[PDB]
């Protein structure tokens, strides 16, 4: 530890000018929360209920998320729902999208 | 046209039309008369923060520490299956012309 | 993943047609059985009802023109 | 895997063709259908 909101890693094992920047970039690319694929989520009010509009698409991950109505989720991706739900669901989604 | 890249691994490569492939920055710097790494990092800038980014590119050319080694590296890039002499004069002439 | 998807609002109703009904349909339509639209046996909905290749699946769908519309698919290997 | 699926498809087509020509009745057609299904479900 160094400060209230600042620390330092010492990497005493590695002895190379190369791969130190690689470790830095690997650290900078580490996920801390959220599900993969989603960029940002926005809460909106449609009627008397609250919905979430998402700039990413990850159907299975959202189905795994607690507090999500699995039987009413709708997505913009047709191949995802085709692989997850089936071919008739993909047909209906194509009709609705057009 | 001369194009300069900054790859994912914090290295800088210069590649133009005549010479195939990419050439590391310190290689071209040595071929043009900059032998000491301090000379390169002070010709780039005087800012320590900017100077810190030159380290991977500086060390990627630690094998080549003389102008002639850079010159015949460029020659090997452009001239294949020739002796050292004609290689170095061809490399220096293509550097001085194109 | 054990989540059941047969209750999703995009999924129509799938049924396995008996051999007599399939034979009557094929004779009345004047076609070979493989001339109907195909459905893979690995489809999640087809797998949920234990469909096997060679069977005919009857699908009931919502429709703004007639309420419920019935179509047929042929189960192929895949 | 793929060859077993192709053999399944070919045998199903043959059974359907035989049934459509009235060569065999319905119950033995069903027995052939599910016998082939069980026989080729082992590989899958």
């Amino acid at each position: 530890d160094n400060d209230e909101y600042s620390f330092t890693i010492y990497f005493e094992k590695i002895d190379s000018i190369m791969a130190l920047f690689k470790m830095r970039e690997k650290i900078l690319n580490t996920k801390i929360k959220g599900v993969k694929g989603i960029k940002r989520a926005i809460v909106q009010k449609k009627g008397d209920e609250y919905v979430i509009i998402t700039d990413g698409s990850n159907l299975e991950g959202i189905m795994n998320v607690t507090g999500v109505d699995i039987n009413k989720i709708q997505t913009n991706n047709i191949h995802e729902v085709e692989e997850v739900l089936g071919i008739e669901a993909a047909r209906e989604l194509i009709s609705r999208e057009i | 046209q001369v194009m300069i890249e900054r790859l994912k691994d914090s290295t800088i490569q210069i590649s133009f039309a005549t010479v195939p492939g990419r050439i590391p920055f310190a290689i071209i710097m040595r071929a043009l008369g900059f032998v000491t790494d301090r000379d390169i990092v002070y010709a780039v800038s005087l800012d320590p923060q900017i100077q810190n980014e030159l380290l991977p590119s500086l060390e990627q050319a630690s094998s080549i520490t003389s102008a002639e080694e850079a010159l015949d590296f460029i020659g090997n890039r452009v001239a294949i299956g020739q002796k050292r002499e004609n290689r170095i004069q061809k490399a220096e002439q293509v550097i001085d012309k194109y | 993943k054990k989540i059941d998807i047969s209750n999703h609002e995009l999924v129509p109703k799938h049924e396995i047609l008996q051999l007599e009904e399939a034979y009557k349909l094929v004779k009345e339509l004047g076609i070979k059985p493989e001339q109907l639209p195909w459905i893979r046996a690995s489809d999640p909905v087809a797998k949920s009802i234990g469909a096997k290749p060679g069977d005919i699946i009857k699908i009931t769908r919502k429709s703004p023109f007639t309420g419920e519309s019935v179509t047929y698919r042929y189960v192929i290997t895949g | 895997v793929t060859i077993s699926d192709i053999e399944m498809l070919l045998k199903d087509t043959e059974i359907w063709d035989k049934l459509l020509r009235n060569e065999l009745s319905i119950e033995e057609a069903k027995k052939m259908f599910d016998d082939v299904a069980r026989s080729y479900s082992k590989a899958d």
